[PDB]
């Protein structure tokens, strides 16, 4: 789920088995640093890929001036009665037609989808 | 969606379904507004072009 | 109090020439160095070339501590002017131009696999067996 590196020579750890108290051990083999992780996962993958793309929009994108401009469904944390929609168009990743909507008030930018 | 179809496949094959029956729809009216003296319809009815 | 409404005025100073020259280190926060190790300091030169348009090199406690080797930005100063403000018991800013911006990096030090003896891994291009214990054979 997470991935960090090495400290004294600053390189890329890998995992490592310990035989004695039988504990996942992350390791530099380019050293002898080993250290315990608090995880205790290793490895994921979404295959179906439903991330979430609330994290992945920009919260600057609603300042564009050739996205579209809606009147109706307004913002959350402020009430600000105008807001922009679009899709996510990003190839492989699903199919949906559904829309994003983004806050376009200066200070704002909580993006919703509904 | 439509079944074997791709949501974006199936909403295409909808918006041009019904873009089609739309201009069937026009062609017809504009085929029955026809006149008897019409040398466009008398064109296409000979058969000749 | 004092703070809430504090107004500070320093002055700048520029003396024209000193026969010291001035640079500036680059460290980045990543690779989280301490000021505490450094007890016994070495900066010579580099003898891959072989001196002033020649990538730099800096020791840290000799052998024991880390090594880094310093390169010399790409951009010119044509068009741009570092200053550093030091402070001093006096109270008037002093403002240094700087010479060269030098940028630094980490090295390893352990049995690194030399190029006359890298050429037998590679007919294991894509038959390469346990990647993880190619260190324990060297
Ligand atoms: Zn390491
Ligand atoms: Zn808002």
């Amino acid at each position: 789920v997470g991935i960090r590196f090495c400290q004294e020579c600053n390189n890329m750890l890998y995992p490592k088995e310990d035989k004695e108290n039988r504990i996942l051990l992350y390791a530099c083999r380019n050293c002898d640093y080993q250290q315990e992780a608090d995880n205790s996962c290793i490895y994921v993958n979404k295959i179906t890929h439903e991330v979430d793309e609330l994290t992945q929009i920009i919260a600057d994108v609603s300042q564009d001036p050739t996205l579209p401009r809606t009147e109706d469904h307004p913002c959350q944390k402020c009430g600000h009665k105008e807001a922009v929609f679009f899709q996510s168009h990003s190839a492989r990743a699903e199919d949906a037609m559904r829309l994003y909507y983004v806050c376009t008030a200066p200070h704002c930018g909580h993006r919703w989808t509904e | 969606p439509t079944p074997g179809n791709t949501l974006r496949q199936t909403f295409e094959n909808q918006v041009n379904r019904i873009l089609n029956d739309a201009r069937d729809k026009t062609g017809s009216s504009a085929q029955k507004s026809l006149s008897e003296y019409n040398n466009f319809k008398s064109m296409v009815v000979s058969g000749a072009k | 109090g004092p703070s809430s409404q504090n107004v500070t005025e320093y002055v700048v100073r520029v003396p024209k020439n000193t026969t010291k020259k001035y640079n500036i280190m680059a460290f980045n926060a990543a690779d989280k160095v301490n000021f505490a190790t450094w007890n016994q300091a070495r900066l010579e030169r580099d003898l891959s070339n072989k001196p002033e348009d020649q990538p730099w090199l800096l020791r840290v406690n000799g052998k024991s501590g880390r090594k880094f080797k310093g390169i010399k930005k790409g951009g010119v100063t044509e068009n741009t002017s570092y200053y550093i403000f030091t402070q001093c018991p006096d109270g008037a800013f002093e403002a240094f131009p700087v010479h060269n911006w030098y940028n630094f990096t980490p090295l390893a030090r352990h049995r690194t696999l030399t190029a006359e003896e890298a050429e037998e891994e590679w007919e294991r291009r894509n038959k390469v067996l346990n990647h993880f214990s190619i260190m324990q054979q060297r």
